[PDB]
RNA sequence: AAGCUCGUAUCAGUUUUAUGAGGUAAAGCGAAUGAUUAGAGGUUCCGGGGUCGAAAUGACCUUGACCUAUUCUCAAACUUUAAAUAUGUAAGAAGUCCUUGUUACUUAAUUGAACGUGGACAUUUGAAUGAAGAGCUUUUAGUGGGCCAUUUUUGGUAAGC
RNA sequence: GAGAACAGAAAUCUCCAGUAGAACAAAAGGGUAAAAGCCCCCUUGAUUUUGAUUUUCAGUGUGAAUACAAACCAUGAAAGU
RNA sequence: GGUUGCGGCCAUAUCUACCAGAAAGCACCGUUUCCCGUCCGAUCAACUGUAGUUAAGCUGGUAAGAGCCUGACCGAGUAGUGUAGUGGGUGACCAUACGCGAAACUCAGGUGCUGCAAUCU
């Protein structure tokens, strides 16, 4: 019962649709190598400059061995140092970065500079029992991960100090 | 009760018939009880009626 | 305006009777696919009772 | 969760909680004094289950059942779960259930149940459909979901539908790993090489297998191991038992 | 949208009327197949050797 | 009122046995739902109307969008539970059982389904009591201002309202 | 409820709990959880011929509704609807 | 007796928490050529049962647990209610006579039973 990464979600929130949405859409497209799916807004606030169903944000998920090289080259920007809390009670963690030239790219005055959210989810093998269709089940108490199990896993590999 | 009084053939005032006592006829008398007076007759009154 | 005073007593003068439940109910209203066969069923069973059984 | 909450919600059905059955699909299947027969095709890992089942309020009645594991009696010992063994299984019950009725008088008709397998074309589910239809069962169906169906036009390819019957996608795949990466090719298909059955010889095994199924459907069972009771006596060891009253009162 | 019990109970009671009549045809005996209502009970000697009847005296309040 | 076909027919302002239906009185609030007199401020968390406007960085006015963080008391328009009285059907001849006859409906199938021929089953022939005949058909008269009491109720303080 | 650059009471993303506390054009009451809700795919059965039946009732009309028959089609792999 | 497929009544079957499971069966798991489906072979599709596990699933046991099901000369013949009087009370209401008769509660034990087919020391 190891502690493999399930997936990696790369979120970018921009309050407007248009060119800036589509130019931010290319950034995840050339990095994840996959077409990023867009996201429409639920309801309207008008202080944020939004309206109902405006296609406000793009994101993309990466699964498998490609996500880890995206994660490590991303986590290097934070210098193998996350903050104190940052961990869900479920067992997951995320972190956001400014300046996506820190993972390196040409400056691209058409495209520009954007800030991304990285987020990681963790599970053990046997998580298919919740995700399948016939005979759906729940994860047992000892197999549900913990907040603590992510801490020892994140301290052991990537050689990092968690912090604080 | 007026339907039940007609089923025991008790039309006019001061009239009488003999009633076999089961579960069924005991509930009929239980309806018309503020109108009739009944008891258990001996051989003497049956011979004299 | 409206009342039902003395209406139950008027119904029980000539009584309240039943629809007197005939033999052979009227097949008007039955599913027609049953009616269309049942015509041809009787047309045969009157023949064999007349031809054979005599 | 409060004590009022557990008092309030009613459970689903027993066969509904353990999520094996859709009742919305079932209430369309059952209610059609004629017994209404149903073909039940299920797929596990490493086995194929095909049953002819009627409907009864006592709960069900099974006429005929054939599985994947009866196929090594018939010459198929490797790849028991592919599209072809799914085809031979649907050919198997179609011969088997037709013999006991004395048919092999319009056709005999049996409806196809699936369960919770999703409807995608080229599935392995409809292999038992095509095997049942070729066997002689009147299974009403359309040629939409058979493999070799074009999404562009209304054309079915009979040259490629025939190919999946004799394991064409397996016999072609044995060739693509023949020239690329033996380390992959020794890892999979290992029972094929240990019996030394290559790609082109696979088709003749299936062809001989359809001839034996039409010849021999009469299902002699496995003879058995020890008894009924010997299997029941050994099973009494591993299970626990209930607890008496005074032992829990002393606790 | 229903189904009825009481009639199906009558349909079982006709079967009882067949077997009693068929048995009583064999061994010459009365049938008595009509139902009866409840009847007043008979005389029975009751012995107060086990339990002495206790007085009540309706005092309480 | 005129009658007509028949004559213990089969029925009944009733009870029993069997078996359904209901959400009232009583219960419940530490089981779901839970009003009520009451109310300070919160200017793209909105603006709901209104009048203005050669327009909209657009003004003027009024309910406010919110209870923002709270507190007590409930029931006809609140409920798990559920009487009494009232209420639907059944208690056999147009029935049960056997053998097998029909068809274009139905079944994989002469398997069903419906109606039958033939045969067996009688006054305790299928609970109580009653039946001053039962049944059907015409034809027309008056009437279509009602009131009172016991009990349950609604509006109304109240009433011969 | 626990987390994620700008980012807070309110955008977006991720898991856990979650018996309907949501939604179903609108009053109120019913009804609904692999649906009757959400999002996609295909479509005109919102069609022809007239009868049978329920509620309001004189067992008249009008409105609305229910179950079928004979036709022609829609959809689905299919039972069906 | 253990498991599996399809179910019947639909909590005595649920919820929470720990602990066991011989064999076989299921399941997790391996890979992406093809049909196929997606932002992502995760879900689904196809392929092998070969590379590995009983850690979850599943089944079973445990707890003066919560819930839930029957039972009771338990509450109680109490509340309520049909009928009767030229009965009482100024009333509001309450006795009596012939009948019918609950519920919350309290206590007691209980915690799935079973249909067809196939298969396992």
């Amino acid at each position: 019962r190891d502690l493999k990464i399930e997936k990696l979600v790369l979120n970018i929130s921009v309050g407007e649709s248009g060119d800036r949405l589509t130019r931010a859409s290319k950034v995840l497209e050339q990095l994840s190598g996959q077409t990023p799916v867009q996201s429409k807004a639920r309801y309207t606030v008008r202080t944020f400059g939004i309206r109902r169903n405006e296609k406000i944000a793009v994101h993309v998920t990466v699964r498998g061995p490609k996500a880890e090289e995206i994660l490590e080259r991303g986590l290097k920007v934070k210098e193998y140092q996350l903050r104190d809390r940052n961990f869900s009670a479920t067992g997951n963690f995320g972190f956001g970065i400014d300046e996506h030239i820190d993972l390196g790219i040409k400056y691209d005055p058409s495209i520009g500079i954007f800030g991304m959210d990285f987020y990681v989810v963790m599970n053990r093998p046997g998580a298919r029992v919740t995700r399948r269709k016939r005979c759906k089940g729940t994860v047992g108490n000892s197999h549900k991960t913990t907040k603590e199990d992510t801490v020892s896993w994140f301290k052991q590999k990537y050689d990092a100090d968690v912090l604080d | 009760p007026r339907k039940v009084l007609q089923l025991l053939r008790l039309t006019r005032i001061n009239s009488g018939t003999f009633v076999k006592v089961t579960k069924a006829t005991l509930e009929l008398l239980k309806l018309i009880e503020p109108y009739v007076a009944y008891g258990y007759p001996s051989y003497s009154t049956i011979r004299q009626l | 305006n409206h009342t039902a005073h003395n209406q139950t007593r008027k119904a029980h003068r000539n009584g309240i009777k039943k629809p007197k439940t005939y033999k052979y109910p009227s097949l008007k209203g039955v599913d027609p696919k049953f009616r269309r066969n049942h015509k041809h069923a009787l047309h045969g069973t009157a023949k064999a009772l007349a031809a054979a059984k005599k | 969760k409060s004590s009022a909450y557990s008092s309030r919600f009613q459970t689903p059905f027993r066969r509904r909680r353990e999520g094996k059955t859709d009742y919305y699909q079932r209430k369309r299947l059952v209610t059609q004094n004629t017994p209404k027969y149903r073909l039940v095709v299920r797929f596990t890992n490493k086995d194929i289950i095909c049953q002819i089942i009627s409907s009864t309020i006592t709960g069900d009645v099974v006429l005929a059942a054939a599985y994947s594991h009866e196929l090594p009696r018939y010459g198929i010992t490797h790849g028991l779960t592919n599209w072809a063994a799914a085809y031979a299984t649907g050919l198997l019950i179609a011969r088997r259930t037709l013999q006991k009725l004395g048919l092999d008088p319009r056709p005999f008709k049996v409806f196809l149940d699936i369960g919770l397998q999703r409807t995608t074309t080229g599935a392995r589910v409809f292999g038992a459909l095509k095997g049942a239809s070729d066997g002689g069962l009147y299974v009403p169906h359309s040629e939409n979901r058979f493999p070799g169906w074009d999404f562009e036009t209304e054309e079915i390819d009979p040259e490629l539908l025939r190919s999946y019957i004799f394991g064409g996608h397996v016999s072609q795949y044995m060739e693509e790993l023949a020239d690329d990466d033996e380390e992959r090719f020794s890892e999979l298909f290992k029972g094929y090489l240990a019996d030394d059955i290559d790609a082109d010889s696979l088709e003749d095994i299936y062809t001989s297998a359809h001839e034996a199924i039409r010849a021999d459907p009469a299902f002699k069972p496995t003879e058995k191991k020890f008894t009924k009771e010997q299997y029941a006596a050994e099973s009494k060891k591993y299970r626990q038992t209930k607890l008496s009253k005074e032992e829990r009162a002393a606790r | 949208i229903k189904h009825s019990k009481c009639r199906q109970e009558f349909l079982e009671r006709v079967k009882a009327n067949a077997a009693k009549r068929a048995e009583a045809k064999a061994q010459g005996v009365a049938v008595q197949l009509k139902r009866q209502p409840a009847q007043p009970r008979e005389s029975r000697i009751v012995s107060t050797e086990g339990n002495v009847p206790q007085t009540l005296a309706p005092v309480p309040y």
